[PDB]
């Protein structure tokens, strides 16, 4: 056995367990996880703590004990009698200057060392300094007595900076973080005479550099006093960064530097504050490299030292430069040093490393935008404004990007990526380069042309250059008069297709014409302007759409609707020279146009045709027009329901189930595109389509039935679930974009309805489809203030079936879970008169079904649940002294109160937080506002007359009682105080909550400590 | 081949469990089966210069099933920060992961990733992703659900840890 | 003559 949970130890066993665990592999190290944990779980654990620090042979065994102890500091440190705290306490500086003692230990052995050190400053929150008060004499001390205990020391102040000012809040009452920043703030005179000492004495080595570790954290709070008043400036800015082994610390102390609160009126500070900058500049200069060094060659063949060093520096100079560019720009003897940092980042800009790219351009972003609304200073920065502009049109990238992803129904389905950070980045190019065009436009087309007349000789052709090329001047669309548009996009089109011609291949001819294809897209002001080439691209676009050639189909079709998107007007409308709207010719030929696109192709045509319908604002001749689009679907579709209706076995048929998915995905399209519009074809084809919902679904329904889940990952019930979803999607689709809601009320909802609700209801849970409760909710969503019986049909139909389906863990029918309580949240907010309705025992299952949400680790269903608790109990406050809200109160009241306070108080919920606090805040409210009528105990269990608030007082202080023993009376009646003071305050009151959810994970708190926020 | 012990970290329902899953298996889960602990996954990978192995350890991220917590740090050669761009508090916890991580492993190549971007009501911005920056960790969005920059951060950890950047991922 | 004469070269557009 390897089990050490007995009441003898082996220290020995406890080692091999350990060791099993960490360099073991497979069950064994997985039966020796579970044991580890069960043995670093045991409330007595650390009584066994010490021992193994002192016996155990095994770095890990000791970093275990350790964590145990952690456990023991952090929650029942002040059970322990003050004698037994010193003891343990003088146990671990000991063990510390043991391991510190031991050279091969604290070099080879950091990660225990820094165990040791948490270990110790835990005991310091602790305890220190109200009952150790003599600490940071002792340790400052101690720095002479070793190298190793100096460098601890370091750690160890680093380590308690961190705990008291970077990581105090939600780990500790406000309370006491700010007895402990005070307890902080008071010694650090010393603490930074030290400091000062070891780095102005000392020579670059490990001491020094964990000096500086514990100054970064230090510069986080500390007064600007101990950097400005002293010499340490000095020091970092030019000793620090002269030697190599602590240049890059030295940087990020300076970068905070450059961000702390200083005098803005003082010019002694002033002067300090552009010294040290071009102390570290030259430094850099003289010690590192030039401004001249190519820094991207550099940190290609870099070693990750001098790669994050490069980072550091970026970091510096944008922090920098953000704050002091104003300070460097006003004295023009320091336009040398200013230039010579831009410089820098220029240098750093070219570095190719996305998220160093990113922070320079954040700062060049906000250069830029200054030299356009200040265009005064613009001459300054001329030279490094063209080369930045360089830099991007060379760093261009995807603008859209899209993936091939496979659904739930084993479609291959194509997805255009949206807010991705590939997008983001070039959202921030384009305004960075925008910017840049705006300030000189002559330099941005001289570049561009240069860039291009490079991509014609060859001399720099490539797939990506001639691709970010495009991208590059697509993204300054806009910028330029649409004379000077006009000219550079006839020379960049011209350029472009010339070179079509000198390439050979058909690869590079495709990449060329996609380029091509993206920046006329890019520029709708030419194509309106010209609507010969508009029509030219369009059918060039069309004659596209017939290339086998992989990628260039869906180019086309990209390039197609994009440019529709903008254009619409154009097609609608007829232009002289044409003797019809081109939409009229473009739905004349649609099958021949189409006809080799693949289907989902073939979608996004009809979308882009859609998209031109809607522009038709006469209703006779958009209707038309939608006709004509729809017509090779309609007819399909009228042959496939004529054949189902009479057959019902056609649906057996996957050629058949194949025509009818792609009927309604091209109605889904076009729905898509025209919105309230679409009308008309969603009644050519509704009541039909209800009908095969209901045979595809009953025939889902029975399969799964008869074989069980496996069945629903079969082909046939993959595509009959294709169908079904389709259906639905256009259903939500319309009624999420319609315009006329009583058509929708009386000829829309009432269908569909019966046609989904029973089925789903009848459905085996395996069958059931969550896009129904999706389609609900949208329907609610919508017009919910318009069908209340439509919305207790609703009710009726999902909520008892679906609750049945989720009720019986966390884990199964995820989808269902989500929407399910969306859809009972839209219900509540817009046709609660539902839940009015409901009979006793129909509202108590809601109650249960709200509480259920909130125990949930899941986020999606947690908010709605929280969402719907505080929605349920505004609704019910809007009725007044009427019986319904006092049985309500009477009856849910304290349920909803304790439900609340379970999830605030449980472990794993702090998502719900924010929201948890409201609905607490507005219960208290109920009461301590007096807008609770009725009383809200029992019996005269409370002596007739007694206040709600009394008795809210009392359930609440015995409910935290039982809950959460280790508090003290004073503990819970300061907390409930606070809380019932503060009800109106949200940030208040999110901070006494916060307090006592620091308090309960404790044993010995202050009760004073809810008094933090009346003592400021 | 080379074994290098890769730490996974993140807030719960991040969905480290169901990347590490779907790059073992090829399967996306739905369901959230919350990680208790620790598991260990060998995971392979397939190089021009040879196939590499990770000790993926999948730790637990909610506070109930912490365990060992920072216990299963020790001895990790690179790790992955995950959070979820759909939740806020993910990434707000992302400081006290990173903290945790390197109060144990002091040098080590670290990716944050962004999981879930595939979602339409995307929370945590890519503008607002800037952590990582301080802390020289790399950064990607990823997707487990749409296979989105699947691969990228093992192929950053696997880049660093064999200190070659022509190294690319390669089929079996 | 400049954007009809475009016009024609875009019309000649070929991946072969
Ligand atoms: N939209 C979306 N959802 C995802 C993605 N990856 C995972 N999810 C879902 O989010 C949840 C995350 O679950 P897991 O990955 O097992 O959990 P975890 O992140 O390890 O959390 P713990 O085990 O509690 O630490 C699952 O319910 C997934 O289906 C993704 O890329 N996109
Ligand atoms: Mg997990």
């Amino acid at each position: 056995g390897i089990l050490d949970f007995s009441n003898d130890l082996d220290i020995a066993l406890l080692d091999q367990v350990v060791s099993t665990f960490y360099q073991g592999s497979g069950v064994q190290q997985k039966q020796a996880q579970e044991i580890l944990t069960k043995f670093q779980d045991n409330p007595d654990a650390w009584q066994k703590a010490d021992q193994i620090l002192q016996f155990s042979t095994n770095p890990q065994s000791k970093f275990i004990a350790l964590s145990i102890l952690d456990k023991l500091i952090t929650r029942k440190w002040k059970l322990l009698p003050n004698d037994h705290r010193i003891g343990i306490r003088n146990f671990v500086v000991g063990m510390i200057i043991s391991m510190c003692q031991d050279d091969e230990v604290f070099k080879t052995q950091k990660n225990l060392i820094n165990k040791s050190d948490l270990t110790l400053v835990q005991i310091l929150k602790q305890e220190w300094p109200q009952n150790w008060p003599e600490f940071i004499p002792e340790l400052i001390g101690s720095s002479s007595s070793s190298v190793n205990v100096c460098e601890n020391n370091m750690i160890v102040l680093k380590l308690l900076s961190e705990e008291v000012f970077d990581f105090s809040a939600e780990q500790m009452t406000q309370a006491k973080a700010l007895h402990l920043k005070n307890s902080m703030s008071k010694e650090f005179e010393q603490i930074f005479k030290l400091c000062f000492q070891v780095l102005e004495q000392g020579s670059s080595s490990s001491l020094i550099v964990a000096t500086l570790e514990s100054l970064l954290r230090y510069l986080h709070w500390i007064p600007y006093r101990y950097i400005y008043e002293t010499n340490i400036l000095e020091l970092l800015s030019t000793k620090f960064m002269t030697s190599p082994d602590t240049r890059a610390i030295t940087l990020k102390c300076l970068t905070e530097v450059s961000n702390l609160k200083i005098p803005q009126d003082n010019d002694l500070i002033k002067r300090q504050t552009v010294l040290f900058f071009q102390n570290t500049l030259q430094q850099i200069a003289t010690s590192v490299m030039p401004v001249t060094a190519d820094l991207k060659a550099t940190y290609a063949n870099a070693n990750g030292n001098d790669q994050s060093f490069l980072q550091d520096l970026a970091m510096f100079l944008t922090t920098y430069l953000a704050r002091n560019r104003a300070l460097l720009e006003s004295d023009e003897s320091l336009r040398e040093l200013l230039l010579n940092a831009h410089q820098y980042l220029i240098q750093l800009s070219k570095i190719e490393e996305r998220e160093l790219f990113k922070t320079t351009l954040d700062y060049w972003h906000n250069l830029v935008a200054d030299l356009f609304y200040e265009p005064l200073k613009k001459h300054i920065y001329e030279e490094i404004c063209s080369q930045l502009r360089l830099v991007i049109i060379e760093n261009m990238v995807r603008p859209e990007e899209v993936l091939v992803v496979e659904n739930d129904e084993g479609e291959i389905v194509r997805e255009f990526v949206k807010e991705s950070d590939t997008i983001q980045l070039y959202k921030s190019e384009r305004e960075v380069l925008v910017y840049l065009t705006h300030l000189n436009v002559i330099d941005t087309e001289e570049i561009m042309i240069s860039k291009l007349a490079r991509q014609i000789d060859g001399s720099e052709w490539s797939w990506h250059n001639i691709n970010t090329l495009s991208w590059a001047i697509g993204s300054i669309s806009g910028t330029m008069s649409e004379d000077t548009e006009k000219r550079f996009v006839v020379t960049v089109i011209k350029d472009l297709l010339d070179l079509t011609v000198k390439k050979r291949g058909k690869d590079n001819k495709a990449v060329v014409a996609s380029d091509i294809m993206y920046v006329v897209g890019q520029y709708p002001r030419f194509l309106k302007a010209h609507w010969n080439f508009l029509r030219t691209v369009i059918l060039k676009l069309f004659e596209f759409m017939h290339e086998t050639h992989e990628g260039v189909q869906d180019m086309a079709c990209d390039t197609f609707i994009k440019i529709v998107q903008k254009c619409k007007y154009h097609f609608v409308i007829q232009q002289p020279r044409e003797s019809e709207p081109f939409i009229q010719t473009i739905i004349r030929d649609i099958q021949k146009t189409t006809a080799d696109l693949q289907p989902q192709q073939v979608h996004t045509f009809y979308k882009a045709c859609g998209i031109i319908i809607s522009e038709e604002r006469s209703v006779a001749e958009r209707n038309r027009l939608l006709s004509d689009l729809m017509q090779l679907p309609n007819m399909a579709w009228d042959t496939i329901v004529e054949q189902s209706t009479a057959n019902p076995t056609l649906l057996l048929d996957s050629e058949t189930v194949k025509i009818i998915a792609n009927i309604i995905k091209t109605n889904v399209a076009v729905c898509t595109s025209m919105g309230a519009d679409f009308y008309p074809q969603l009644g050519h084809i509704y009541y039909n389509m209800l009908q095969l919902y209901r045979a595809v679904s009953s025939m889902i329904s029975a399969q799964v039935a008869a074989e069980g889940l496996i069945a629903t990952k079969t082909p046939k019930v993959r595509g009959l679930r294709t169908i079904k979803k389709e259906i639905l999607k256009l259903v939500e689709t319309y009624i999420s974009k319609a315009r006329n809601l009583d058509d929708v009320v009386k000829v829309l909802v009432e269908p569909l309805l019966n046609a989904v609700l029973e089925d789903y209801m009848n459905n085996v849970p395996d069958a059931r489809d969550a896009e129904v409760l999706n389609c609900m909710t949208t329907v609610v969503e919508k017009v919910g203030h318009m069908i209340p019986q439509g919305v207790i049909l609703i009710l009726q139909s999902v909520f008892e079936c679906t609750l049945d389906m989720i009720n019986k863990d966390f884990t199964e029918y995820p989808e269902h879970r989500v929407e399910f309580y969306k859809l009972l949240k839209v219900i509540n907010e817009k046709s609660f008169a539902a839940f009015l309705e409901l009979p006793p025992a129909a509202f108590k299952l809601f109650v249960d079904a709200i509480c259920w949400a909130f125990k949930h680790n899941n986020r999606d269903v947690e908010v709605n649940g929280l969402q719907i608790a505080l929605d349920l109990v505004k609704n019910i406050e809007r009725m007044g002294n009427v019986p319904f809200a006092n049985e309500f109160h009477k009856n849910y009241f304290f349920i909803f109160v304790s439900e609340t306070f379970f999830v605030l108080t449980d472990s794993d919920h702090k998502s719900g937080f924010s929201k948890q606090a409201l609905l607490l805040m507005k219960l208290i409210s109920l009461v301590y506002d007096n807008k609770i009528s009725v009383p809200l105990y029992q019996e005269a269990e409370v002596p007739q007359g007694t206040s709600n608030q009394v008795y809210l007082s009392q359930y609440l202080a015995n409910m935290l009682s039982n809950a959460f023993p280790h508090l003290t009376s004073e503990q819970i009646a300061s907390f409930l105080s606070a809380l019932t003071k503060q009800y109106k305050d949200l940030v208040v009151f999110k901070g006494t909550l916060r307090d006592f959810l620091v308090q309960i994970k404790e044993v010995g708190g202050d009760p004073t400590d809810y008094l933090f926020a009346e003592d400021k | 081949v080379p074994t290098f012990k890769l730490v996974l970290v993140g807030d719960g329902g991040t969905g480290k469990t169901t990347f590490v899953k779907r790059h073992l298996t090829g399967e996306f889960e739905k369901k959230y089966i919350a990680t208790i602990g620790v598991e260990v996954h060998p995971l392979s990978f397939y190089t021009n210069f040879g196939e590499i192995k990770f000790d993926v350890w999948d730790t637990a991220g909610l506070e109930k099933f912490g365990g060992l917590r920072d216990g299963y740090y020790i001895n990790a050669q690179c790790a992955i920060i995950m959070f979820d761009v759909t939740s806020r508090i993910t990434y707000k916890n992302v400081p006290n992961w990173h903290r945790d991580l390197v109060r144990v492993c002091e040098n080590i190549p670290i990716v944050l990733c962004g999981n879930k971007v595939d979602v339409k009501e995307r929370k945590v911005k890519a503008k607002t992703i800037t952590f990582h920056r301080k802390k020289n960790l790399q950064y990607y969005d990823i997707s487990a659900k749409s296979n989105y920059n699947f691969e990228k951060p093992f192929l950053w950890l696997a880049r660093k840890l064999a200190g070659n950047p022509q190294l690319e991922f390669v089929a079996s | 003559g400049e954007v009809d004469d475009l016009c024609e070269l875009m019309a000649q557009l070929s991946i072969n």
